[PDB]
RNA sequence: GUACCCAUAUCCGCAGCAGGUCUCCAAGGUGAACAGCCUCUGGCAUGUUGGAACAAUGUAGGUAAGGGAAGUCGGCAAGC
RNA sequence: AGGCGGCCGCCCCCUCGCCCGUCACGCACCGCACGUUCGUGGGGAACCUGGCGCUAAACCAUUCGUAGACGACCUGCUUCUGGGUCGGGGUUUCGUACGUAGCAGAGCAGCUCCCUCGCUGCGAUCUAUUGAAAGUCAGCCCUCGACACAAGGGUUUGUC
């Protein structure tokens, strides 16, 4: 990772971003669920208990 | 020196990827050589008629997946090889393969 | 890897402003350094050495 | 005269050559069918080599969102 | 693109470390060249001697995939936080396995306690067990659960 080796704005760089939403679906396939409360909520029971 | 006898569960599913339909079945056979000459350490290797037929009971290219083992280790004599011990890998049927692992068998 | 931002954009004059955008986004996992050496430079009539 | 081949190896083609050469016998199923496919009697080791990996290019086979001949001399090929 | 020079405290000697003058000698090799030099000139293999030190690394094999036509490249290998093989889970792909039971089921056939859905047998499917069963890294993730494996070899490589 280098340091950019010249200054610009352009206004693209240099402006505060706000995050909201970063998806940890199951990139193994198609991903379906969130998180694994969600995923065995929605579910419920199965043989595994 | 040892005479140890062991059964395993070798998965030939994951040990062949991406072999034609021709020749599917026959690389099974070079992989269990592999498998057992890596294991138990002898070059020399011999499987029996039951697991050629565990092996080809369903044609070249719908091989089992999974097929529970035992090796068995031995000495050669009368004018032996170089190779004095050889592995006798041969077959026995389960039903099952969940939960099963290496057992040393006596 | 790489996962989706959903992101607000504070960018005037635009369509797409005020409204969510979603990115194709990578993530690198950058363990921290660990300073071992030090290197000097001097100015030659053929570069650096 | 009476052996044997009568053939993708006993014939001809310079050869154990995807070439050519005249005939009889003919099963079960699906099926209109001696069509195509799978089995039985009867033959065979894949056709002058094997092992390892699945790069470019090629030879044969199959697909591909939207447009449907706009490419090309021509719907050539492939497909409905 | 550096290794010789300058200063100070001492060191065993030298007041001929140089020019002017006197004296006697050293090969004077008797006419002959390539002579005197920065030379204790550069490199290689060994020989006998003193002191001070050094105790490895590549290539093959095997494994690996982030790499490959073959070479080549990035990797692992300790007897304990090493790896490999099974198994266990996590993820996913397809869509509800065999068996069992049914007062579900187009109906049909058989029997008589002549039976107020009487009973049995065949019968495409359906229902509950069933988000079930099956595969899941060979180029997915974690495992200190179980087994053995581990310094085990072949080739090569030194600077007055
Ligand atoms: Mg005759
Ligand atoms: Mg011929
Ligand atoms: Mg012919
Ligand atoms: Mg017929
Ligand atoms: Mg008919
Ligand atoms: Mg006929
Ligand atoms: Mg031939
Ligand atoms: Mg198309
Ligand atoms: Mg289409
Ligand atoms: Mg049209
Ligand atoms: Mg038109
Ligand atoms: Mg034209
Ligand atoms: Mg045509
Ligand atoms: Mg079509
Ligand atoms: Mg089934």
């Amino acid at each position: 990772l280098r340091k950019s080796l010249l200054v610009q704005t352009k206004r693209r760089a240099l402006e505060k971003i706000d995050l909201k939403f970063i998806d940890t679906t199951s990139k193994f396939g198609h991903g379906r669920f969130q998180t694994m409360e969600e995923k065995k909520a929605f579910m419920g029971p199965l043989k595994k208990d | 020196n040892e005479v140890v006898t062991r059964e395993y569960t070798i998965n030939i599913h994951k040990r062949i990827h991406g072999v034609g339909f021709k020749k599917r079945a026959p690389r099974a056979l070079k992989e269990i050589r592999k498998f057992a000459m890596k294991e138990m350490g002898t070059p020399d290797v011999r499987i029996d008629t039951r697991l050629n037929k565990a092996v080809w009971a369903k044609g070249i290219r719908n091989v089992p997946y999974r097929i529970r083992v035992r090796l068995s280790r031995k000495r050669n004599e009368d004018e032996d090889s170089p190779n004095k011990l050889y592995t006798l890998v041969t077959y026995v049927p389960v039903t099952t393969f969940k939960n099963l692992q290496t057992v040393n068998v006596d | 890897g790489m996962t989706h931002i959903v992101r607000e954009v504070d960018r005037p004059g635009s369509k797409v402003n005020k409204k969510e955008v979603v990115e194709a986004v990578t993530i690198v996992e950058t363990p921290p350094m660990v300073v071992v050496g030090i290197v000097g430079y001097v100015e030659t009539p053929r570069g650096l050495r």
